[PDB]
């Protein structure tokens, strides 16, 4: 359950993208 | 994923004209669509990103447009370098490619030159016989071959293969090889490939006897 | 002057292994996420593997997930693709591609993989002999694998040269090549198809005789 | 990619949005 990044990246992406999920490379 | 439907799958155009390709996404892709040109033996080359933004260097005669699920790519003033396969790519949700559009040249209808060849002295020793027929330098691409031996049209033991558009005369060509064993060849005598092309109501017949 | 040079392609039996390489130059390689994309024989482009610029992140589609491993040596400017449990559906040209953003912006020339149980066989080469113009050819039959090369007169005949795609039959390929020469030149002069088959270490010259 | 870019430091919500599917 614990996080890897001091930024709390995974939690932050779960809120920004939701069930879309994310990819490692930005589209813009 | 997101499915890209690209249309048409093949396309023929005249030098200096205009061509338009379409990509339909299975969902909204928010203008995150790129376009690539791919030529035989080279690697793909990025043309447009974000629906209509040209990569630096790319001639302005390329353009794209669209939104939601409906996008289109266009070539103005078609140049000979532009014959290639073009692909769209959506990159809004992961990545997915379109199936591709083959872009060929339009040209004046031309009839095939048909040439016939008995099996060589080299092959029959081996124990086989291959009769070959070239249907060379014709247009359009689409053509039909019929083999006759002693009046009998026969089908098994034939397989045929097609050239891509020739780069010299913008014609197509076609190979017809009928293959038999060493002894079914010597059985019969009169061998014929007939080439039927929309240029001509008559089929182009070329043949040989026991010589 | 961005350059990507793939290498390592070859023929492999099903279930075998192969490591492809990709040499980067002309840019700050360690700043760029990198991918391998393949083109299938049906000319579909298939995203095969992804790796982030620092090697932290990785992605594989299900079709290759668990069998492929993408990796990078940034100090050597080299992207790698280790493939294993190879299956005939893996047969393709494999491309190296750069992703500053998510869309690919540069590709290499590709490297070709063939997955087959068929064994390497040199071709049989047969002369094809029958206006201002005469058309001749050469038949190259029963070989494996692709490719073969066909030249005419050591390469000095170039037009009226139509080389036709091989078709697979049994386990073996047959191909033809056509040469159209002015009928003055032949049969006054000799026209010879030079056939090369690197996989079987073959170079054969067949003279066309009337 | 995102791990190299938004993990030693906080990326904005605009930034993170660009990585979404
Ligand atoms: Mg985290």
């Amino acid at each position: 359950n614990q996080h890897l990044c001091g930024s709390h990246l995974v939690e932050a992406l779960y809120l920004v993208c939701g069930e879309r999920g994310f990819f490692y490379t930005p589209k813009a | 994923d997101i499915q890209m439907t690209q249309s048409p799958s093949s396309l023929s155009a005249s030098l200096g004209g205009r061509v338009t390709i379409t990509c339909k996404a299975s969902q909204d892709i928010n203008k995150y669509l790129a376009w690539y040109q791919h030529k035989p033996g080279k690697g793909p080359r990025l043309l447009i990103h974000y629906t209509s933004t040209l990569q630096p260097g790319i001639p302005s005669r390329f353009s794209g447009s669209g939104s939601g699920r409906d996008y289109s790519f266009s070539i103005s003033n078609l140049e000979p370098e532009d014959v290639a396969t073009y692909y769209c790519l959506q990159y809004d949700s992961l990545l997915s490619f379109g199936a591709g559009t083959k872009l060929e040249l339009k040209r004046a209808d031309a009839a095939p030159t048909v040439s016939i060849f008995p099996p060589s002295s080299e092959q029959l020793t081996s124990g086989g016989a291959s009769v070959v027929c070239f249907l060379n330098n014709f247009y359009p691409k689409d053509i039909n071959v019929k083999w006759k031996i002693d009046g009998s049209e026969r089908q098994n033991g034939v397989l045929n293969s097609w050239t891509d558009q020739d780069s010299k005369d913008s014609t197509y060509s076609m190979s017809s090889t009928l293959t038999l064993t060493k002894d079914e060849y010597e059985r019969h005598n009169s061998y014929t490939c007939e080439a039927t092309h929309k240029t001509s109501t008559s089929p182009i017949v070329k043949s040989f006897n026991r010589n | 002057e961005v350059q990507l040079v793939e290498s390592g392609g070859g023929l492999v039996k099903p279930g075998g292994s192969l490591k492809l390489s990709c040499t980067a130059s002309g840019f700050a390689f360690s700043d760029y996420d990198m991918s391998w994309v393949r083109q299938t024989p049906e000319k579909r482009l298939e995203w095969v593997a992804f790796i982030s610029n620092g090697g932290y992140s990785t992605y594989y589609p299900d079709t290759v997930k668990g069998r492929f491993t993408i990796s990078r040596d940034n100090a050597e400017n080299t992207l790698y693709l280790q493939m294993s449990s190879l299956k005939s559906e893996d047969t393709a040209i494999y491309y190296c591609a750069r992703q500053g953003l998510r869309y690919f912006d540069y590709w290499g020339l590709g490297t070709t993989l063939t997955v087959s149980s068929a064994k390497t066989t040199p071709p049989s080469v047969y002369p094809l002999a029958p206006n201002s113009m005469v058309t001749l050819g050469c038949l190259v039959k029963g070989y494996f694998p692709e490719p073969v090369t066909v030249t005419w007169n050591s390469g000095s005949l170039s037009s009226g040269v139509h080389t036709f795609p091989a078709v697979l039959q049994s386990d073996l390929y047959t191909l033809s090549s056509s040469v159209t020469v002015p009928s003055s030149t032949w049969p006054s002069e000799t026209v010879t198809c030079n056939v090369a088959h690197p996989a079987s270490s073959t170079k054969v010259d067949k003279k066309i005789v009337p | 990619g995102i791990v190299e870019q938004c993990c030693t430091s906080i990326c904005s919500l605009y930034q993170l949005e660009n990585y979404c599917n």
